[PDB]
RNA sequence: ACAUAUUAUUAUCUUAUUAUUUAUAUAAUAUUUUUUAAUAAAUUUAUUAAUUUAUAUUUAUUUAUAUCAGAAAU
RNA sequence: UGAUAAGAUAAUAAAUAUGUGGUGUAAACGUGAGUAAUUUUAUUAGGAAUUAAUGAACUAUAGAAUAAGCUAAAUACUUAAUAUAUAAAAAGGAUAUAUAAUAUAUUUAUCUAUAGUCAAGCCAAUAAUGGUU
């Protein structure tokens, strides 16, 4: 029924699918062997029924996944339970271990810390199935635009809701999310201002290696006012936006930056019409930290 | 032969007859704590001791293994499988799965 | 049936050769 | 012991005096059945040493039969001894210690007598 | 006479199963092959479901032969 | 490691043989129904078709051990690569050490080839109870 409701169904019968036995798939969801399937009458795992046919599985769109997330009431586990489900997939079935993409870790930790209240669970789950995701040749999930910047992001937010300023804690932590990124590509260059802002919140001087300095390129969505295509541009440079906004509000050090104001002029004023995400995010924060 | 020395792990002959296992930490009272009684006693000995014939020969093995530094932990005899014996598994399985799963 | 033809077959040749004898007699 | 050759003792005598014959046969056969070859004899029951020889310093002896040069033929062909034919065999000096294993491994032990080859 | 039991045989009847040998499929699977939608990704390609195409491997039915056994006769 | 503890990773110590696998039951044991011999027995200094790309499983020696798929995973299975007209293969595990998963070393397995050992198939000659009512 709703959104997330219907975007749940369509990836639990993605992974069922993928995760039906190659014999018997032709079997189970060729509608031409509906027939075929009730004579051989294979009995359905667990002692129940015999198996009955199936619609076919069509290729999943990855909004698909960013409806789910989305959806996930504020303090619950939907969202971790069906991560440790899809990642315990065999690393053999491709479609699974290759429909994430860096964008749904962005929305996955976003949400987590911001709407569903369970970041700390949720940095354990990448964390820890990290290994597995470079065992199954998709490295590029943990990058530094949306892996990294994303956590840094998040943890900006948490050392300040709940104040802690240690120095040691701080930068271990920074130092084991920098070693939990594979594909090193900093392009917009934000990771850099991520990091000096965190040091200077926490009151350290950081120094990962492999960060060389990047200067700031941020994307810039035109002033054409299109509808679906500015809509999906938008949402594409979502993530930007809440690092920027955030940046700011945190530190005043990247108000020197003007590159940082340009593109909130722009983002902001490209579909000002709607509401603020980063605005949105931050009230249920509060939300939150009420319980 | 000669009288090992007790160490950490094994301190006395209960702790002795407690990691061999198979029931002989019943015999603790037969020993009575004494170490020497337990690296000199023969199964002559033993036997007459009212030790049963499978035990004495157990402990007798395991004394062996500590006088040579060699492991003495409990080895478990064979038990068979949970569907019976070879000779009596297909009648066994085929009564097994005609009562559970149907 | 095959095993009528069979035999027949056999028949025919074993009288052949009962023949043949009283021809070689 | 493994292989489908194997050197091993075939009992025989009566109850309660085992005399065993030492034979090359196939591993699936009966024990006691007709091996390939009989390569000799082992009596287990040491010869009992008089009261006066015990102090004399006389050791009781235990008696084997056996084709030396036989019984390496059947070695060098990859025939498997069991465990109480590779004693007898490292006794006889036709086995060295490449046959001993780690329980049995006398690697300190005391040297009393030195295996002496004799005719008689 | 004969009523019984047992066995064997067959130009006969019925026949499980199997082997071998026929014909057939809009049969299944894989690959190839002709196209066709839906979906997805990228900004043509992939996937899935169909259709066409041959190929191999099976399946169902079917033709013929032999066959445990039983029936009948001897 | 995970800013709160759900999980992950490694080390160590245990558990599991109601999951997938491997090896083992062509032997031994028992019996004497059938079997009078195209088949069974015994014998011979017997034979050829002038007996397989058979090793069954140990010995000696030499070489190899590759890529995918399928299963939850593999020393399971499937399809390929390369290896004596040429055909025909495989498998890793454990433990150390050094590296950034890989390499060596030790140990135990896997495959192929050659010979040996054990062990097979087939044939001949001779003999093997009673009744011709
Ligand atoms: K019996
Ligand atoms: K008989
Ligand atoms: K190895
Ligand atoms: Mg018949
Ligand atoms: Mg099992
Ligand atoms: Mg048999
Ligand atoms: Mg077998
Ligand atoms: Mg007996
Ligand atoms: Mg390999
Ligand atoms: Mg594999
Ligand atoms: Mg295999
Ligand atoms: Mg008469």
């Amino acid at each position: 029924a709703s959104t997330g409701e219907i975007a749940k169904a369509k990836l639990d019968e993605f992974l069922i699918y993928h995760k039906t036995d190659a014999k018997l798939k032709p079997f189970i969801y060729r509608p031409k062997n509906a027939q075929i399937l009730l004579t051989k009458d294979i009995r359905d795992p667990k002692t129940r029924e015999p198996l009955q046919p199936r619609p076919p599985v069509k290729p999943l769109s990855k909004q698909t996944l960013n409806d789910f997330i989305y959806s996930v009431e504020p303090n619950s586990t939907e969202l971790l339970d069906w991560f440790k489900e899809w990642t315990g997939t065999s690393i053999r079935k491709r479609a699974i271990w290759t429909y994430i993409s860096p964008i749904h870790v962005q929305k996955m930790l976003t949400a987590s810390f911001f709407k569903i209240g369970k970041y700390a669970h949720m940095v354990g789950l990448l964390y820890g199935i990290e290994h597995k995701f470079l065992k199954a040749q998709n490295p590029s999930v943990f990058d530094i635009e949306h892996f990294f910047n994303t956590n840094i992001m998040c943890a900006l937010h948490r050392n300040r809701l709940k104040d802690y300023k240690d120095a040691e804690i701080a930068q271990r932590k920074l130092q084991v999310a920098w070693k939990k990124v594979l594909n090193r590509k900093n392009n917009t260059g934000l990771a850099n201002i991520l990091v000096a802002t965190l040091g200077r919140q926490i009151g350290f001087t950081p120094e990962l290696t492999g960060l060389q300095p990047v200067d700031i390129s941020l994307p810039d969505i035109p002033n054409s006012s299109s509808g679906a295509e500015l809509k999906d541009l938008l949402s594409k440079y979502e993530g930007i936006y809440l690092i920027a906004r955030t940046l700011l509000d945190i530190d005043q050090h990247n108000a020197q930056y003007l590159e940082l104001q340009e593109f909130i002029r722009q983002y902001q004023n490209a579909l000002s019409e709607s509401s603020d995400p980063y605005d949105t995010h931050l009230k249920a924060l509060g939300l939150l930290e009420t319980p | 032969s000669t009288i090992p020395k007790p160490s950490d792990q094994v301190p006395d002959v209960d702790a002795f007859l407690n990691k061999i296992g198979r029931n002989c930490n019943e015999l603790k009272d037969t020993f009575e704590n004494n170490w020497n009684n337990l690296f000199q006693w023969d199964s002559k000995i033993l036997k007459e001791k009212g030790v049963n014939i499978q035990q004495r020969k157990y402990i007798l093995k395991q004394v062996h293994n500590y006088r040579n530094n060699r492991p003495i932990h409990e080895i478990k005899l064979g038990k068979k499988s949970f569907f019976g014996g070879e000779r009596k598994r297909k009648a066994f399985t085929a009564k097994w799965k005609a009562e559970n799963k149907q | 049936s095959a095993k009528a033809v069979k035999f027949l077959k056999a028949q025919r040749r074993k009288q052949k050769n009962e023949a043949k004898q009283a021809t070689l007699k | 012991t493994c292989g489908l050759v194997r050197i091993r003792l075939a009992r025989f005598g009566r109850k309660n005096s085992p005399v065993y014959n030492i034979v090359v046969a196939n591993s699936r056969k009966a024990r006691d059945a007709k091996p390939i070859e009989v390569l000799g004899t082992y009596v287990p029951v040491p010869s009992p040493v008089t009261k006066r020889e015990l102090k004399r310093g006389v050791v009781p002896i235990k008696d084997v039969k056996l084709d030396f040069d036989r019984t390496k033929y059947w070695i060098g062909v990859g025939a498997q001894p069991s465990e109480t034919v590779t004693k007898l065999l490292r006794k006889a000096g036709i086995l060295n210690d490449a046959w001993a294993t780690s329980k049995n491994s006398n690697v300190n032990r005391k040297v009393v007598f030195e295996r002496m080859e004799t005719l008689e």
